[PDB]
């Protein structure tokens, strides 16, 4: 597998499958341009940890009749979580 | 366009709810309108008497959160073969990550709170447009043709 | 069976799976292709325990129920500077603000 780095605001380096990766349209475009590192300055490391467990749930379980157990998101992450999935379009 | 067909055929159907939601069937009637029946706790089955050519969509009862059954959005019951009935298996889907996060800003905060969080206004509007089964059929509808 | 894993050192964390049935070794050698370090220059850590090379990750505790793609689990790795290994050093990730009024 290739991997990439996604690099949270406060300095943390995820390494995570490029394929996984490229759930996001943002993270896309932000690899391929119009790299194999892509900065965050705006997502903490709480954050970006939690979008990487969302990138491997979803490949795992799209298209699957194995039955889907619920992405968990703590309440004082759901706000952040958010304004995270809004940017990344994933 | 989207209303059970009339038949009168009987057919058995199994409702087998493996999500950890409480499950809402809807029964879209000869008209078009959508029919609630009662709900499923977690991880239950309910046989029910059903007949071909009938639609059937699932939601969340609580939020009204889409639900799959049998991989897809309509379950329409077809023949019995040999007495058995039709399993009728509802699942979470893979809800995108920016709904997921809605469902859980949703469960925590009264609607009436919505405008005071710290969010751009685009995410009120986010928030405020629940899931709803009546924009879905319009959504369907579309789809279909 | 897959079981779901971050390997975690300083402020590295990676993101991969491999087999319940797969051993601590094989591991080392998923981490030498991503960070470029044998595995005779790596420890790998459950907690605070030293795992042995020849043990699979299912003996080592790594099991389906435990290491799940939504909650994975945590693998610590060291690395040999030179002579000897530094102590396992594994950064926190940021802390949460304080839940707002109107989610209380
Ligand atoms: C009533 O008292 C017992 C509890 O009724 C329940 C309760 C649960 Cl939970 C499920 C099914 C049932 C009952 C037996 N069946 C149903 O309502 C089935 C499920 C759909 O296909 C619509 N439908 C119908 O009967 C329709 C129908 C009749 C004919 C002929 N053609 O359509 C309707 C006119 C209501």
């Amino acid at each position: 597998m290739m991997y990439v780095k996604l690099i949270s605001s406060d300095g943390h380096e995820f390494i995570v499958k490029r394929e996984h990766a490229l759930t996001s349209g943002t993270i896309k475009a932000m690899l391929s341009g119009p790299t194999n590192e892509v900065n965050f300055r705006e997502i903490p490391s709480h954050v970006l940890s939690k979008v990487c467990m969302y990138f491997t749930y979803k490949v795992r379980y799209t298209n699957s009749s194995t039955e889907i157990p619920e992405f968990p998101i703590a309440p004082e992450i759901a706000l952040e979580l958010l304004m995270a999935a809004n940017f990344l379009d994933c | 366009v989207l209303r059970s067909v009339n038949s009168r055929e009987p057919s058995q159907v199994i409702f087998c709810n493996r999500s950890p939601r409480v499950v809402l069937p809807v029964w879209l009637n000869f008209d078009g309108e959508p029919q609630p029946y009662p709900t499923l706790p977690p991880g239950t089955g309910r046989r029910i008497h059903s007949y071909r050519g009938h639609l059937w969509l699932f939601r969340d009862a609580g939020t009204h959160d889409g639900l799959l059954v049998n991989q897809t959005e309509l379950f329409v019951p077809s023949l019995n073969v040999d007495g058995q009935p039709i399993f009728a298996n509802i699942t979470l889907p893979v809800y995108t990550l920016k709904e997921r996060c809605l469902q859980v800003v949703r469960s925590l905060v009264k609607p009436e709170n919505y405008r005071r969080l710290d969010i751009v206004r685009s995410l009120y509007e986010d928030l405020e447009d629940h899931p709803n089964v009546q924009k879905d059929l319009e959504r369907l509808t579309q789809e279909r043709i | 069976m897959d079981v779901f894993l971050m390997i975690r050192r300083h402020k590295t964390t990676i993101f991969t799976d491999a087999k319940e049935s797969s051993t601590v070794f094989e591991l080392k050698r998923i981490v030498e292709g991503i960070l470029k370090r044998p595995p005779d220059e790596q420890r790998l850590y459950k907690d605070d325990q030293l795992l042995d090379d020849g043990k699979t990750l299912g003996e080592c505790g790594f099991t389906s129920q435990t290491a799940r793609p939504q909650a994975p689990a945590t693998v610590g790795l060291a690395f040999r500077a030179d002579d000897t290994f530094e102590a396992l050093c594994i950064e926190p990730f940021s802390s949460p603000p304080e839940l707002p009024d109107v989610m209380k």
